[PDB]
Order: C-alpha cells, then structure tokens, then sequence
C-alpha cells in the first residue's frame, strides 16, 4: 500500500546505476533440401516417376532459397547499421570508468571480448565423405541427414565480423557519443557526455559531477556482478538454445519419417522392386512419393512460419539497437527498467 | 552402395541390419560368414557460381564438403572443372573455376563464410574472381580528456522509403479448376465442398485485410485540405 | 523554426541563413527527382511482390499439367478410354492431388499476407509519427535529425521523403567541466564551455555560436573542487556596472 495524502510528496535522494540483460534471437540455421536424393535414395526405377512432381520439388527450392536469403538480410541488417569502423583508443582516461571487459582483447584469436568468450561457451552449437564412411560405430546423426540431401548451408557473414562490427559500434559510442549515429563523429570526453545524459533524464548535470567516483564505482561493481551471474547462471541464453534445438528437432523428425510406409507393402525401395513387376509396383512408388512429398511440404510450411517469427524478433532487435546504442531513448522501459542512460 | 569391413557381428538367426531410416545398411555374405556394410554412393553439395549467361558462359563450381585434393575421390568440361591450377579452399569448402584476389571490395555474389564471387576485368580478359568481404572504411576519432569538436555548418539531406501497403487479391473456383465443364466429374467433389467452402473463406479473409490496409495507411485523416493557391512560402518551391 | 527548435538548435539560425536552407531544399529536391528519373533498379519490393504474385498464379496453373500416379493427366482422356466404376479411381486421385495444390497455394497466400500486414502497420505508425508530427527517436525517419516528411502515393504501396538536418564541417575546441569565478563552480545552462586560443565562450550543442559568460548563461553550485576538471575564469555581471 502506499501512504496517499492530498498534501504529502516523497522525494528521493540516492541513485542507484543498474544494467541488465536482454538477448534477441537475429537469424536461424539455413537449410537446402535434395528433394530427388530424398525420395528416390540413387535408384534409376525411381527418379523416372518424379518427373511430375519436379514443380513441387522446384517450389520447395525456392521457398527454401528465400529463407535463406531472407536470413542473411536480417544478420547484415541488425549488426551493420554503422559503415564507418572506428579503431578503439588506446589510452582510456575516461574518469574512472573502466570498459576492460567489454572492449575486445587482442591476446586471443578472432578479437573478442571476456563477455563475448563467455557467452559462446554458454550455447553448446565441417564434415568430409571420408569422415562419414570411416565413423560407422558412432552413429552420427549429421553424416545420417546429409546421405539424404539434407545440408546445411553455412551464414554469409561468421562470427568474427560480427565482433569486428561490435567492436567499431562500441568504440564509436565510446568516444563520440551518439553524434557519430548522424554524420561524422565528433570526439568527446566521456565525463561531459554522462553530464549530456544526465540532463536528458531531467537531472541536472553538477550532480554528476559532484559524485562522479561513486557512479564509476557503482558502473564497475555492475559489470562485475553481471559477469559473476552470467559465469554461474547457465540458464539465461534459453531463446538461442531452443532456437537451435528446435531446429535440430524437425531436422531428425524429417529423417526419421522415411521409416514408415504410406500404404506400401514396405518402407524401403529396394524391397519393392526385388519383389514385384514393375506394372503392380509403380502403385506403390506412387504412394511412397506422395507420402514423402507430403512430408517435405510440412517441413517446408513449418520452416517458413519459425522464419517469419525470427524475423520479426530480428526486426525488434534492429530498431533496439538503433535506438537505445545509438542514442537515448525516452521511451519507458524499451531499453530496461528505470530511466535509460547508455547501452553497450 | 559400397561395401567396407563391418565391427558388428550379428547373432546365428540374422542375416542383415537396419538403420533409423529402416534401410538395409549391414548384410552378413552368404559364401563367406563375414559382416560387410553399405553406404550410399552420393554425399555432398554442389552449387554453380555463375553471371549472366548475357554476360559470359564461364563458370565457378563450389563444393560445399569436400577438399580440393579429394576432388578426385569425390567426383571433360566436368573433368575441366575439376582439374587444378585455379583451386581455392575456403571456409565452406574448396572453390574450382575462380582466382584468388588479394583486394577487397563490396560483395557482388555471396558465397559463404565471408567470400564473394564477382565478375572483374584482370587485364580487356575477363574473370571470374574470389575475395574476402569489405566491411567498411578504418577510421580513428582522436579523442582526448580534454577536446571537443563543435559543428559549424548544416547540410538539408533528403531520403526516399519504400514500404508494400497491400497485395493483389485473388479468387479461386474450386471446381471449375478441378473438373471443368464436366458433369462426369464435379459429382465426385460433394464430399471436398467442404474443403472448398474453406478455400474460399481464407482467400476472402485475406482480400478484406488487403482492402483494411489499404484504408488504415492513407486515410489516417479524415478532413480533406485544399492546395493554396499562392504559394509564398519565403522559397520553398513545392512545385 | 518551430522544427529546428526541436531538433535542439535555437530558432535564430534558421533566420539567419533562410535563403541558404531553401537553396539546399530545392537543390535536393531536383537530385532525388533526377536520381528517380535515372536510377531504374530503385522500386524493387513493389516489383518483387507483383512478380511473386504472378508467378504464383502461374505455378498453380501450370500444376494442371501432372498426373498423380494417373493414366492420364486429362479427364475427358480418361472418361473417354474407361468406363466409369473403374475410371473413378484415376479421377479421385486427381482430385486429391489438385485438391492439395490449392490448400498449398492459399497456405503460402496466407503467409505473404501475414508478412504484407506486418509491412503495412510499420507503414502506419512511421505515417502517423513522421508525417503528421516530428520523432524524436533516432534513425525512424531517416539518418539525421528528423525535420519534415512528404509522403507520396506509389502502386501497392508508400514512399516516404524524409527531409533531415546534417551537421557539416566541424572545428576543434578545448572544453572544461565548470569553469571557478570566485570560489563558486559555474555550469553552462544548455551549452558546452568551449575555449578558442585565448578565450572562453559558452556555445550550444549542435551550433557554434560563440558568447560571453554570463551570470544568466550559468547557475551557481558547490564549491570549487569537487569538480575534477574546472578552470579559472571570470564571469560577466550585467547588472554591477549599472
Ligand atoms: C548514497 O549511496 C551511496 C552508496 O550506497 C553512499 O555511499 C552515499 O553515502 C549515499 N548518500 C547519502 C547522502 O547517504
Ligand atoms: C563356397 O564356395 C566358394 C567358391 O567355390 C568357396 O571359396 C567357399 O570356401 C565356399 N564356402 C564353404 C563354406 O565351403
Ligand atoms: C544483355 O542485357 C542487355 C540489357 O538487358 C541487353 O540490352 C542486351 O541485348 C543483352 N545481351 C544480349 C546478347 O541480348
Ligand atoms: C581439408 O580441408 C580442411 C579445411 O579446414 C583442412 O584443415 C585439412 O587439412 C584438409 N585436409 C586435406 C587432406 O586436404
Ligand atoms: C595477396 O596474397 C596473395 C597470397 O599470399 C599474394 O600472392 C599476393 O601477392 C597478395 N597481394 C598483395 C597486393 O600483397
Ligand atoms: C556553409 O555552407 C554553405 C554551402 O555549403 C556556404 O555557402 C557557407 O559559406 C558555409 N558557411 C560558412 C560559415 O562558411
Ligand atoms: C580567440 O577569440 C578571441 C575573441 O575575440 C580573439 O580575439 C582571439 O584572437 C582568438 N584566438 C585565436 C588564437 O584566434
Ligand atoms: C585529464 O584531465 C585532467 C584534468 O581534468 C588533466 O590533469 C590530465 O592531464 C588529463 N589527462 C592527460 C593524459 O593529460
Ligand atoms: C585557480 O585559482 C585558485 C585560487 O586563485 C588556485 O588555488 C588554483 O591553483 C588555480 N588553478 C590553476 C589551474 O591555476
């Protein structure tokens, strides 16, 4: 309950610097399907029947060709809103402040931060013919998927350009502010763009000044307790992780349905054909085919509708970093709880 | 498929095993009790780089998992595409048919894992050419403690942005795209008229939501404004 | 002025230099209407949709041409060569088969239509925000600070003409927290102490507009050594003289 009088305000007079997390899904594994490779699984009977159904296997192409792209716009998109790469400083002097743990480290390969390292050890994520023949007694579920026209295609852009990107945007916003979101950028110390920030959040600025070394205190004491959490917390990545697992899952479903036989007398090709005359067992090929076909459409409708979530999530998660990164918003709770300062 | 030595051993009353897709993968020979293993003959993709055929016929093959080395094992035009002296292992896979360029430049045809194919004049001979993706232009804000740099003049930019509002609305009759003119058939579909009705009903759906954003992106305001006649706007030309 | 106002840049600039600001309008104006003009490859998504749309329309009726495990891929073939409690089977087949290319075609409808929708509402809102008033959030209505919006009328769909403000060339100054009159920190009550040579002046945030340090462009707090960069300096009095 809360103490109402008609004549009585509370006023406060402490502040607390407080930092959250928040984690956006940005794209999904891309997929291509052989859909000849699938049904007819390398037989000269088969594949002679599937010249009717070369449409709808052209169609499931092109719609697979489209998602893919379509991720490959979303990743640019999201991560490549700045053209200009800014170098970080080398001398920090920012007041007290101290970004060691978000600023890349170049002592380790690819450039990335302690943040950056810990959170890709938190989500548990090439292949060879001969790899696959020799590997028989461990029963590997990708060599099992690609012997059926099942590959993977690897994204456009991998991960160290995405680091080199977040690196340039931090650096930028760092040492500029948020005037290099809009033309040049423009240097400025960093105790004069906090000032900047608390006058937007209606705060007059000789505040800041005043108690500058308990706000760096405090900013690093969060960063640290943010990283201690995120270090001990292994449940906080879930949306990447069942991302991926979701689409492992429809993947090993997708192969585990050629186990089921449509009407057929059996669910194996080679069996049909050994047994019966080509006249009686092209009706049981015809089901076969009509069985996979519909299998490979349900996979198709199921993909594009997780494809059109993904890139709504990724729509958000773009017009998030161009708000809040690259500026200051003054939208109530679009960039965390309380009144929103920066955002790294 | 090809056979290969086995580990497995079955028991007396078998004689070949099945996988998770319930096909024959491991056979016990009938003259020799041995146990032999099969697999498919055919594993890996294959993707044609190529521009216009307008442009030129030339082409640069890309093998998603295999190793240039192994092409061979792998797999005369063919052969010709296959063969040496232009091989380049990338991130995805080894590329045949393209030259490894040093520069790098704005992405043209995205090949994967931060290579781009694109069409170049390497001198008036023309090639097919792979190169490392261009993120942007290096640059350094000199930043001090003390400095601050102050804008003394403005520039009027103007942007151009294209947003889809709607889409065209269709109809379907079922049964004339299914029977046609037929009294023999369209007697069998009384028990899909459902299925129809159902059709039909979505695609109705779908053109009210059409004609709905349509009226709610224009018709924002209601009261219709009159141009003004004289302009005198202290310069601005709206012509 | 009311819009340069907003964008934080005191109203007097735009006095000053109007005759300039139109020039630019117009130039600009002329080279996005040029750069239509010459530039082809600038609508591509309306383009994009229409031709998806046809080309779905023209999959569907080239389905027609497939006989699902049929003799035949024509009924008055099939009604013609067979009698009829035979020839039903063939005919239930390619029923069933064209019956699940139509369920296919209006699933995909459906989803373009969701993706056309989501499209439309962005549309909406930037109409509603840009167009009939001035954003204040960053990079909604274009790069830069946001100033007017034209809209014009485009075949299934909206272009939007987002007029912006740009800062051009820039300078380097030395600046100070707070400057100390008389044991008493000074902070600037809009804009930035920045120091040319020998000087110090008091300017605003996206201009450079030079002034004197007054009693009425700084507010008096603290004392003078709290503050970790402050500088002496004097302060103007316009009352004291008087
Ligand atoms: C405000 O909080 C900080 C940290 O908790 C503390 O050091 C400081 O003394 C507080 N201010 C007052 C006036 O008590
Ligand atoms: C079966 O015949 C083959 C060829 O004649 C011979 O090599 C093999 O040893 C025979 N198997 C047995 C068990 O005798
Ligand atoms: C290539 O395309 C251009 C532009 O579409 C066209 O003018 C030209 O005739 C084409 N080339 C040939 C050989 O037709
Ligand atoms: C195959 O390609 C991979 C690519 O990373 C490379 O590491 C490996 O050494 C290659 N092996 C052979 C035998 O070419
Ligand atoms: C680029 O690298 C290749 C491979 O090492 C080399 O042959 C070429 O000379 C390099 N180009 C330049 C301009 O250094
Ligand atoms: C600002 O730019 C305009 C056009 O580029 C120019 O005419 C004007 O002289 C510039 N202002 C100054 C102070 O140089
Ligand atoms: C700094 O500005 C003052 C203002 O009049 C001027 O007199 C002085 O020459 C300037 N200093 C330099 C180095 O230009
Ligand atoms: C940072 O500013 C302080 C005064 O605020 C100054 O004493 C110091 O020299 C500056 N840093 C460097 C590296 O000069
Ligand atoms: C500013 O003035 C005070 C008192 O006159 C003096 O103690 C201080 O050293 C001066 N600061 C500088 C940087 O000269």
């Amino acid at each position: 309950s809360v103490a109402y009088s008609n004549n009585s305000i509370a006023i406060p007079t402490n502040f607390t610097i407080s930092v959250t997390t928040e984690i956006l899904p940005v794209s999904m594994t891309k997929t291509s399907v052989d859909c000849t490779m699938y049904i007819c699984g390398d037989s000269t009977e088969c594949s002679n029947l599937l010249l009717q159904y070369g449409s709808f296997c052209t169609q499931l192409n092109r719609a697979l060709t489209g998602i893919a792209v379509e991720q490959d716009k979303n990743t640019q998109e999201v991560f490549a809103q700045v053209k200009q790469i800014y170098k970080t400083p080398q001398i920090k002097d920012f007041g007290g402040f101290n970004f060691s743990q978000i600023l890349p480290d170049p002592s380790k390969p690819s450039k990335r931060s302690f943040i950056e390292d810990l959170l890709f050890n938190k989500v548990t994520l090439i292949k060879q013919y001969g790899d696959c023949l020799g590997d028989i007694a461990a029963r590997d579920l990708i060599c099992a998927q690609k012997f059926n026209g099942l590959t993977v295609l690897p994204p456009l852009l991998t991960d160290e350009m995405i680091a080199q990107y977040t690196s340039a945007l931090l650096a930028g916003t760092i040492t500029s502010g948020w005037t290099f979101g809009a033309g040049a950028a423009l240097q400025i110390p960093f105790a004069m763009q906090m000032a900047y920030r608390f006058n937007g959040i209606g705060v007059t600025q000789n505040v800041l000044y005043e108690n500058q070394k308990l706000i760096a205190n405090q900013f690093n004491s969060a960063i640290g307790k943010i990283q201690d959490s995120l270090s001990s917390t292994a449940s906080a990545l879930g949306k990447l992780q069942d991302v991926v697992n979701q689409n492992a899952q429809a993947l090993n479903t997708l192969v585990k349905q050629l186990s089921s036989n449509f009407g057929a007398i059996s669910s194996v090709l080679n069996d049909i054909l050994s047994r019966l005359d080509p006249p009686e067992a092209e009706v049981q090929i015809d089901r076969l085919i009509t069985g996979r076909l519909q299998s490979l459409q349900t996979y198709v409708t199921q993909q594009l509708i997780r494809a059109a979530e993904i890139r709504a999530s990724a729509n958000l998660a773009a017009t998030k970093m161009s708000e809040c990164v690259l500026g200051q918003s003054k939208r109530v709770d679009f960039c965390g709880k309380g009144y929103h300062l920066m955002s790294f | 498929g090809v056979l290969t030595e086995s580990n497995k051993k079955f028991l007396p009353f078998q004689q070949f095993g099945r996988d998770i897709a319930d096909t024959t993968d491991a056979v016990r020979d009938p003259q020799t009790l041995e146990i032999l293993d099969i697999t498919p003959c055919s594993f890996g993709g294959v993707s044609v780089i190529t521009p216009g055929t307008n442009a030129s016929n030339q082409v640069a093959v890309l093998y998603q998992d295999v190793n240039c080395t192994e092409v061979p094992v792998a797999i005369p035009t063919w052969r010709v595409y296959s063969t040496g002296s232009n091989v380049f292992q990338t991130r995805a896979g080894c590329l045949i048919g393209a030259e490894h360029v040093n520069n790098s430049y704005e992405c043209d045809i995205p090949i994967g894992a931060g290579i781009c194919a694109s069409y170049q004049t390497q001198t008036a001979s023309q090639s097919i050419i792979a190169y490392t993706m261009s993120l942007g232009a290096e640059n350094s804000v000199a930043y001090s403690n003390n400095s601050i740099a102050i804008p003394t003049n403005f520039t009027i930019s103007v942007t151009t942005e294209i947003l889809p509002v709607s889409m065209t609305k269709t109809s379907v009759d079922c049964t004339m795209y299914i029977c046609g003119d037929s009294t023999e058939c369209s007697n069998l579909l009384l028990q899909y008229g459902s299925f129809c009705t159902q059709l039909n009903r979505a695609l109705t759906g779908i053109a009210v939501e059409q004609d709905k954003n349509t009226q709610e992106v224009f018709a924002q305001v209601k009261q219709i404004y009159k141009t003004p006649q004289i302009k005198d706007f202290g310069g601005f030309n709206f012509s | 002025a009311y819009r340069f106002n907003g964008i934080g840049v005191t109203q007097n600039v735009l006095y000053e230099n109007q005759k300039l600001i139109a020039n630019q309008f117009n130039s600009a104006i002329g080279k996005i209407q040029d750069s239509l003009s010459s530039t082809a490859s600038a609508l591509g998504k309306l383009q994009d949709v229409v031709n998806q749309n046809a080309q779905a329309l023209n999959t569907l009726v080239k389905q027609l041409s497939s006989n699902f495990g049929a003799i035949s891929s024509v009924l008055n073939d099939i009604l013609s060569r067979l009698d009829p409690p035979e020839a039903e089977v063939q005919i239930d087949r390619l029923i069933t088969g064209r019956l699940q290319s139509l369920q296919t075609y209006v699933t995909q409808q459906l989803i373009r239509a969701a993706e056309i929708r989501a499209s439309a509402n962005l549309a909406a809102t930037k109409m509603s925000e840009c167009v009939l008033g001035q954003s204040k959030r960053v990079d909604f209505c274009g790069k830069g600070y946001h100033l007017m919006s034209f809209p014009q009328s485009a075949p299934h769909g909206v272009v939007f003409l987002h007029v912006t403000y740009v800062p051009a060339q820039e300078k380097n100054f030395t600046t100070a927290p707070a400057i100390c009159h008389d044991g008493k920190a000074h902070f600037p009550r809009e804009g930035v102490f920045v120091s040319n040579g020998t000087h110090w002046f008091v300017t605003q945030r996206n201009f450079y507009e030079p002034q004197i340090i007054t009693t009425d462009n700084t507010f008096v707090s603290g004392n003078c050594d709290v503050v970790i960069g402050i500088v002496n300096n004097t302060v103007y009095d316009p009352l004291q003289p008087e």
